[PDB]
RNA sequence: AGAUCUUGGUGGUAGUAGCAAAUAUUCAAACGAGAACUUUGAAGGCCGAAGUGGAGAAGGGUUCCAUGUGAACAGCAGUUGA
């Protein structure tokens, strides 16, 4: 299909190591949006003001080490663009990370 | 009055913001 | 008007022309002798990607400090870079000479483009300023385009 | 479209500061037809100006 | 300053009223040899004789 | 052909030095041909009342306000602008 939506963790631990104090959340908006590309193969990606505010949600350096996100490609075919396709990234909140999947969400 | 399809729509109207912010009061339009 | 280089069959050519174009000369010169020779759907593509930083152009006269890439062994040299405002400029003068074409009634897809020169524009004067109360210019360095392209295929 | 003399008036009409001047995004082109007081007052009678809430500054803990 | 003298206020008044541009239609009229105001003056690139 | 000659123009240097003082930006949307910079909303920060706040004197002189433009100027850009 080419509809579907799929729920992932992120170790933004491991893609921020390294980064200076100044960088870490914008790296990690950037290290997002490429994983979303990765793993969807869609270069139009959309990230949720939710899932914005849950990265900057302990400011600019101590960024959450694992976040839970959902990515969802929808069909672009609403003007003329040169992607029919897109990613919207949103944010789902958990207790823990422990024994997390990647799991296929329905509608 | 208000629905089940009403309800669900103006939970969304009235939050402008996250956790800690007013919630809006109305949106009236008059001519 | 004079055009340099007059194509030998002026029924099967298309030219394209542009005056004071606000990119830099050397850059300009570099992409449009990368280009030239090209047929114009590989030019347009090429120039895309130099956009895109997928091809580089070699940088051959004007190289001094341009630094190495991986790309520039495409070509059979070392020093390249992937000039932007000088491929869209180079874009757009493709695009008009193609709506040239299809004025003249000549099919765009084996137009080669077999004359394309830079020449040097009147120079623009700005003004800097340096550390004992002195004054420097600012010049920008414009430039003229030109290119005929021709059919063979 | 660009609501920078929306915003000012806003404040001068609200008695406040543009930190608290909140303008609907969704209704710009409303609030864009807006050029004087006495339109920006209707826009805030009818909601789509709000006067946001000072920002909590509690004095529990010195309590 | 806000505080100015009444000649002070007519000087500056006078060189606001010829700070402008000339007329298009200056440029139709027979051997003009006039292409624009020479005599503009910008109130932070040059100063005020006074 | 010279005078560290006068005036004007143009090179190499060189697409080089450089665009590194004062912690910091991010997400979505709108307008728009075009958005790192414009506007709006959300978030994270800074000035921290001896202010990066609110008002005056001197000095400036229309820079004030609205609308529009996108040539030049705002040492990147701009749909913004003293
Ligand atoms: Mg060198
Ligand atoms: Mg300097
Ligand atoms: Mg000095
Ligand atoms: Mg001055
Ligand atoms: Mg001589
Ligand atoms: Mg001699
Ligand atoms: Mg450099
Ligand atoms: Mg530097
Ligand atoms: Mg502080
Ligand atoms: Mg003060
Ligand atoms: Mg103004
Ligand atoms: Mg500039």
């Amino acid at each position: 299909n080419e509809v579907v939506t799929r729920e992932y963790t992120i170790n933004i631990h491991k893609r921020i190591h390294g980064v200076g104090f100044k960088k870490r959340a914008p790296r990690a908006l950037k290290e997002i949006r490429k994983f979303a590309m990765k793993e969807m193969g869609t270069p139009d990606v959309r990230i949720d003001t939710r899932l914005n505010k849950a990265v900057w949600a302990k400011g600019i350096r101590n960024v959450p080490y694992r976040i839970r996100v959902r990515l969802s490609r929808k069909r672009n075919e609403d003007e003329d663009s040169p992607n029919k396709l897109y990613t919207l990234v949103t944010y789902v909140p958990v207790t823990t990370f422990k024994n997390l999947q990647t799991v296929n969400v329905d509608e | 009055i208000m629905n089940q399809e009403k309800l669900a729509k103006l939970q969304a109207q009235v939050r402008i913001g996250g956790k800690g912010t007013a919630r809006r009061k109305k949106k009236v339009v008059h001519r | 008007v004079r055009y340099s280089l007059d194509p030998e069959n002026p029924t099967k050519s298309c030219k394209s022309r542009g005056s004071n174009l606000r990119v830099h000369f050397k850059n300009t010169r570099e992409t449009a002798q990368a280009i030239k020779g090209m047929h114009i759907r590989k030019a347009t593509k090429y120039l895309k990607d130099v956009t895109l930083q997928k091809q580089c152009v070699p940088f051959r006269r004007y190289n001094g400090g341009v630094g190495r890439c991986a790309q520039a062994k495409q070509w059979g040299w070392t020093q390249g870079r992937w000039p932007k405002k000088s491929a869209e400029f180079l874009l757009h003068m493709l695009k008009n000479a193609e709506s040239n074409a299809e004025l003249k009634g000549l099919d765009v897809d084996s137009l080669v483009i077999e004359h394309i020169q830079v020449n040097k524009a009147p120079k623009m004067r700005r003004r800097t300023y340096r550390a004992h109360g002195r004054i420097n210019p600012y010049m920008s360095s414009p430039c003229h385009i030109e290119m005929i392209l021709t059919e063979k295929e | 479209s660009m609501l920078r003399l929306q915003k000012r008036l806003a404040s001068s009409v609200l008695r406040c500061g543009k930190k608290k001047v909140w303008l609907d995004p969704n209704e710009t082109n409303e609030i864009a037809n807006a050029n004087s007081r006495q339109q920006i007052r209707k826009l805030i009678k009818d909601g789509l100006i709000i006067r946001k809430p000072v920002t909590v500054h509690s004095r529990a803990r010195c309590r | 300053s806000s505080h100015k003298t009444f000649r002070i206020k007519r000087f500056l008044a006078k060189k606001q009223k010829q700070n402008r541009p000339i007329p298009q239609w200056i440029r139709m009229k027979t051997g003009n040899k006039i292409r624009y105001n020479s005599k503009r003056r910008h109130w932070r690139r040059t100063k005020l004789g006074l």
